[PDB]
């Protein structure tokens, strides 16, 4: 058991249905606002992760055109959601505050 | 009244590590660990790794990032410097005494928790082309280059610098291997100058415990022989001429030393005529034009090569060698006399005390001396090795020069080069 | 957005930088009360008086 | 005397964090450069020249 936990997961799978990227064939990072530190991220992921992004940007963006999403079968189901950037992104971050930590003293 | 000077500690370690030390009382320290990894353990698959190595000691660490490693060691005017030979890599660390600590750290993360990302090796594949570029602009670079590549079909045929077609080549992986194999206990020494005994043991017992790689200084140098031809247009004439002679440490080699200045190293005297090297007094007898000749003399684990090297004008260049060849043959053939090997003797001693009076150069002869022998030798004995020399030993170095199958490289216009054949 | 600018190096800037910044002021002050005429501060002004009852 | 520096002859590269690449051993130059016409491959994308941390007072 863990009901709460469980519920506080629901309303995510809610949220993650309903903000509907998945509809569109694609991942939670795919949709991250490009910053510096996204840039980044970007450019250290290795050569099968960064292909297999520009594919999903590709196809999300050729529905969005054609005003479209995917057959249900093949939308991002919340539990296959490959959080792909997160260490990338985390270590960046961490990178560039030991910078701004340097600049300080 | 100066201080009493204090004497070096030395520890073998059960693992094969070795440790020295000596209290010098200097305002700076100076800390080197010297491994068995230079450019003779690469092999015919990875080519250059040593190469990208030697030029990734800054790259991030477990520990100590990429920006830690260099603001760190210039908040404290600190240096780390990587000097890599065909048999040994050598991280050198210096500072203030003060802040040993905070280098030592960076030492041991460098060395034995490098991390070596994808991206960050990518960055760096590029500084290979213009390393490899300022070294080369040197005629004698590549002419040593060959020399190896064609006195040895071996492991010390690898040269210091990386192969063109290597660039952009050497993976993160391969540089993980190179390291989990060569970087260990049994290849390892830890020097240090301006730091106690007890604190090198320690971080040697502490962070130096590696040990999972190859055992062998010997995976084996078979020397062969032959010669590189380099054609140039370029100014003059670069040739070397070389035959396997005698490894490190053995009696041999020290009569090879004497040898090379009973012929000539380099000058003494600013702009001279240099009246006691009998090479370059040879070469003149019949050469009235620009040139340089020199005795050289290179001494591995396990061979050598000896011979001459010569800088002279494109149709000087077969006048040249020819000439610094029969000076040597005169030599075998017996013609050396007792003053000459005496001034020699002279000239190797001072030459060698002077190569250690610094702290820079005596820190790499311990390291050396540490890796090759598992020994520190003092000066007191090494110029007692050096008297030891008899003139008939001499003259058997220059027997074995003359007599044994030759390796030759040069570069330049070689339209009047001689081909060993000619020789 | 704003922690990364505090510590001891910015204090040092910070106060660098014054002496500068206040003459710019100075500047700017002097420069919109001789630009617009401003009686009220040029009143009490002991060579600019204009305003000569 | 166990030091391919001690036995001036071979090549050593050296590289750093703060200071300039270096490169070999012995080998002529020196008594190379007093017979002269050696003006020396100069600058052609290249490092500084001298290594610059002896710096005094």
């Amino acid at each position: 058991v863990s009901a709460s936990s469980r519920w506080l997961e629901k309303i995510r799978k809610w949220y993650y249905n309903a903000a509907g990227f998945n509809k569109l064939g694609l991942m939670r990072d795919d949709t991250i606002h490009e910053n510096d530190d996204v840039k980044e991220a970007i450019r250290r992921l290795p050569e099968n992760l960064y292909d297999d992004r520009v594919f999903r940007i590709k196809r999300a963006l050729d529905l969005s055109m054609r005003q479209q999403i995917l057959p249900k079968e093949q939308w991002t189901k919340y539990e296959e959601d490959k959080s792909y950037l997160e260490p990338y992104l985390k270590e960046v971050i961490r990178e560039r505050k030991e910078r701004e930590e340097w600049a300080k003293k | 009244v100066p201080p009493h000077p204090q004497d070096l500690e030395f520890t073998r370690l059960p693992n094969g590590l070795v440790i020295a030390s000596l209290e010098n009382y200097a305002p700076a320290s100076r800390i080197g660990l010297f491994i068995k990894a230079g450019s003779r353990y690469e092999n015919s698959n990875n080519l250059g790794t040593s190469h990208l190595l030697r030029l990734a000691s800054s790259l991030t660490t477990k520990g100590a990032s990429s920006f830690k490693i260099t603001r760190g060691i210039e908040a404290v005017g600190g240096k780390l410097s990587v000097t890599s030979t065909r048999e040994n890599m050598a991280y050198t660390v210096e500072c203030l005494r003060d802040d040993v600590d905070i280098l030592m750290e960076f030492l041991l993360n460098v060395t034995t928790a490098p991390e070596f990302r994808r991206w960050e090796v990518a960055a760096l594949q590029p500084q290979l082309r213009i390393d490899k570029a300022v070294a080369l602009q040197n005629p004698q670079a590549h002419v040593i280059e060959n020399l190896h590549a064609a006195a040895y079909r071996n492991a010390l045929a690898n040269s210091l610098y990386c192969p063109d077609y290597r660039i952009g080549k050497v993976t993160p992986v391969e540089l993980h291997d190179y390291v989990q194999n060569h970087f260990t206990s049994a290849r390892m020494a830890l020097i240090g100058l301006g730091v106690s005994h007890p604190v090198l043991k320690q971080v040697a017992e502490q962070f130096l415990n590696i040990r999972g790689g190859l055992g062998l200084s010997g995976a084996k140098a078979k020397y062969h022989g032959g010669e590189i031809r380099e054609q140039n247009g370029d100014s003059l004439v670069h040739a070397a001429l070389v035959a396997e002679s005698a490894a490190i440490g053995s009696a041999e080699a020290n009569a090879f030393s004497v040898l090379q200045h009973v012929l000539g190293a380099g000058p003494h005297v600013k702009r001279g005529s240099n009246a006691t090297s009998s090479l370059y007094q040879a070469v003149a007898k019949g050469v009235h034009q620009p040139f340089d000749v020199s005795a050289f003399n290179a001494s591995y684990s396990d061979s050598g090569l000896f011979g001459f090297y010569t800088i002279s004008q494109a149709a000087s260049a077969g006048d040249v060698i020819k000439a610094a060849y029969n000076q040597v043959k005169t030599i075998a053939q017996g013609n050396l006399s007792n003053p000459d090997v005496q001034a020699a003797k002279n000239k190797l001693k001072a030459g060698y005390l002077m190569s250690v009076e610094s702290s820079e150069g005596f820190l790499d002869e311990v390291g050396s001396q540490a890796l090759a022998a598992g020994s520190y030798t003092p000066p007191s004995t090494v110029l007692q090795q050096i008297d030891a020399v008899a003139d008939a030993d001499v003259i058997n170095a220059a027997k074995k020069f003359v007599s044994g199958r030759k390796s030759m490289a040069a570069s330049g216009n070689l339209g009047h080069t001689p081909f060993i054949d000619e020789l | 957005m704003l922690t990364r600018f505090l510590g001891p190096r910015y204090r040092q800037l910070a106060r660098n930088w014054v002496p500068t910044a206040g003459l710019w002021g100075a500047v700017g002050a002097v420069g919109l009360v001789w630009a617009t005429d401003w009686r009220l501060i040029l009143d009490w002004v002991p060579y600019i008086n204009g305003k000569f009852k | 005397m166990l030091s391919v520096a001690a036995r001036s002859g071979p090549f050593a590269p050296v590289l750093s964090a703060t200071s300039r690449g270096v490169a070999g051993a012995l080998r002529p130059l020196v008594q190379a450069a007093v017979p002269a016409t050696s003006e020396s491959p100069v600058l052609d994308l290249k490092r500084s020249v001298l290594c610059r941390e002896s710096l005094r007072g």
